[PDB]
């Protein structure tokens, strides 16, 4: 037929993008960053004051 | 990619792997007669005939399409009675398929479609118009057949004629044979020592028979949960596979490639890429899905199947002799060649009319099949 | 992205460990007729007579497949309004439900598994005094938390976090 | 090192790389240190339908 020299060809570009997430747990959540120098020395804790009654 | 936690990770850095798969090409679909010179005198068989073909291979592709889609679904939702038999049904069976997605964490950016055979689309109708005729959508499925054309959480609900039917499987009683576990590989090496790509989406099984298995069957595993993809969290719902080929009474070839998250063997980044909870295991039972012969839905992410054509160049040089031109196949865009070529000797005609295309699903993970009323 | 969804792993579990107000039914959230609307408001009932403090909005999250019982309910009705059509044509629920600012449904949320436990006592009269420290061994007040007691009973067997 | 921005949630890690010369090889690090906290487990509630046991 036709012997040739064969190649593999990779579309590099053509992603399939397989997956999709999403997050609304953490979104809905808060986010604290206290001292970072008092909380070394600390356990890495703070304490919070309640509400007084 | 993968997690470590904690300080200290000295001697826990991984590798990077990059997982590919790959598309190819069937046989060029082809109508060719032939007719003998004192048949064209009259030449309006010949005319109606070049229509007809055209007609023909392009409800071959569609069909080819149809097929492909419903053979390589690995998401199987599956009910255990018919549309119809309660209220909401059909919007649950539907809600079922979306609610797969969706857990799995499948993407679906590019939109979703769910296709109803005519049956169960005439029964989601059923079920719409026992409802009060009162609204929108009762009145549209009473004056009209239609559901609506978003349902669940569906961008697009349609009804196909040529969703073919899944014949039961009269497998039974079939286990695993020893262990197995499958690794995601890019390459592998074959003798030589070349590098050579490997398809990620099938893998190979050992089974303790293969009798009644064929192509298209339904089938899952006992104990073996779906991971969402990303989260890698156990999923209520057992992990389906399709079955793409029976290549021995002992081996059968499944369409997503089974990654265990419990398998000791894989690398981090191998495990990265688990899409099931356990592996799977010596005298582990095989479910039949497909227990009743049914007419399948079939739902997908819109990116998941592809068809790729390649020219035939018939117009060439070489190709003196015949008289060859373009033909336009009229509705799935693909363009052909008509060629037509005659004998002294015989006093006869060929005509060929030649197309070139392969269908491919790339994501099988992301078609899925949905089967109700399976009962016994 | 793993990161992201690690870091919302760790919320759910953490939400779903600690949650204290504990509403239950006897069945499944597609059997009745407004059982998830019944089941969201139980939560936002609770929520108000306790007099909690809710300014900075409250959160409902259901589950892939019990969302998917809500719009059930919502769609199994006979009557087609804005609420049963969009159920129908989307999955949505509505994002206000009962008297909660937002619902929705998270992928992420875990399995809570039954407990084993059964016939467990409590073992004395025991009381609890709202305190911000105690003296211990040392006599240093060390911080006491506000949250937690720890209580005997007559076996912990079956009881887990 | 530098810094990393988590997607969709208010988090922000470091990106670390380091060469080594023997090897001709790198090493890279994403760290990301939170911690989630109830801080009203009492205004936290859970939802468990169907017990029936």
């Amino acid at each position: 037929a036709l012997n040739e020299g064969q190649i593999v060809t990779l579309a590099v570009d053509e992603i399939i993008e397989t997956i999709s997430a999403i997050t609304p747990m953490a979104q809905k959540a808060k986010k604290y960053t206290p001292p970072a120098a008092s909380m070394q020395r600390s356990s890495n804790t703070i304490w919070m004051p309640v509400e007084q009654e | 990619s993968p997690t470590q936690e904690g300080w200290d990770l000295t001697d826990k850095a991984t590798g990077l792997l990059e997982l590919n798969v790959a598309v190819n090409m069937g046989e060029p679909d082809n109508d060719f007669f032939q007719l003998r010179a004192d048949d064209l005198r009259d030449e309006t068989a010949y005319r109606r005939r070049i229509q007809s073909a055209a007609r023909k291979l392009a409800n071959n592709v569609e069909l080819k399409v149809a097929n492909m889609a419903a053979e390589m679904g690995s998401l199987v939702i599956t009910s255990p009675d018919a549309i119809g038999t309660n209220t909401a049904d059909a919007w649950n069976f539907v809600a079922d398929a979306e609610e797969i997605m969706f857990s799995r964490e499948l993407n679906r950016d590019m939109g979703t479609s769910y296709f109803f055979n005519p049956q169960d689309y005439k029964k989601a109708g059923y079920d719409l118009t026992k409802r009060d005729i009162f609204g929108r959508i009762p009145e549209e499925a009473y004056r009209d057949g239609t559901i609506q054309r978003q349902v669940a959480g569906f961008d697009d609900v349609l009804r196909s004629p040529k969703l073919p039917v899944l014949t039961k499987s009269t497998a039974t009683g079939i286990t695993v044979s020893g262990a197995q576990s499958f690794k995601p590989v890019a390459w592998q090496l074959d003798n030589d020592g070349n590098k050579v790509n490997v398809d990620n989406r099938f893998a190979t099984v050992t089974l303790s028979a293969t009798t009644g298995m064929k192509r298209g069957d339904k089938i899952s595993f006992a104990g073996v949960k779906f991971l969402g993809q990303m989260a890698k969290n156990v999923l209520a719902q057992d992990a389906t596979f399709s079955v793409v080929r029976v290549v021995d009474g002992t081996h059968v070839e499944i369409t997503p490639k089974p990654v265990a998250l419990d398998d000791v063997s894989l690398s981090p980044e191998q495990r990265a890429y688990a899409n099931v909870n356990t592996s799977l295991a010596d005298a582990m039972a095989v479910n039949i899905l497909n227990v009743k012969d049914a007419r399948t839905n079939v739902f997908w992410a819109d990116d998941a199947i592809r068809i790729v054509s390649q020219p035939i160049p018939a117009n060439h040089e070489l190709f003196a002799g015949m008289k060859t031109t373009s033909f336009s196949i009229p509705d799935v865009g693909l363009n052909g060649i008509f060629a037509t070529q005659g004998d002294i000797s015989t006093l006869s005609g060929l005509c060929r009319i030649a197309l070139w295309y392969g269908v491919n699903a790339t994501r099988p993970e992301a078609i899925g099949v949905g089967l109700p009323g399976q009962t016994a």
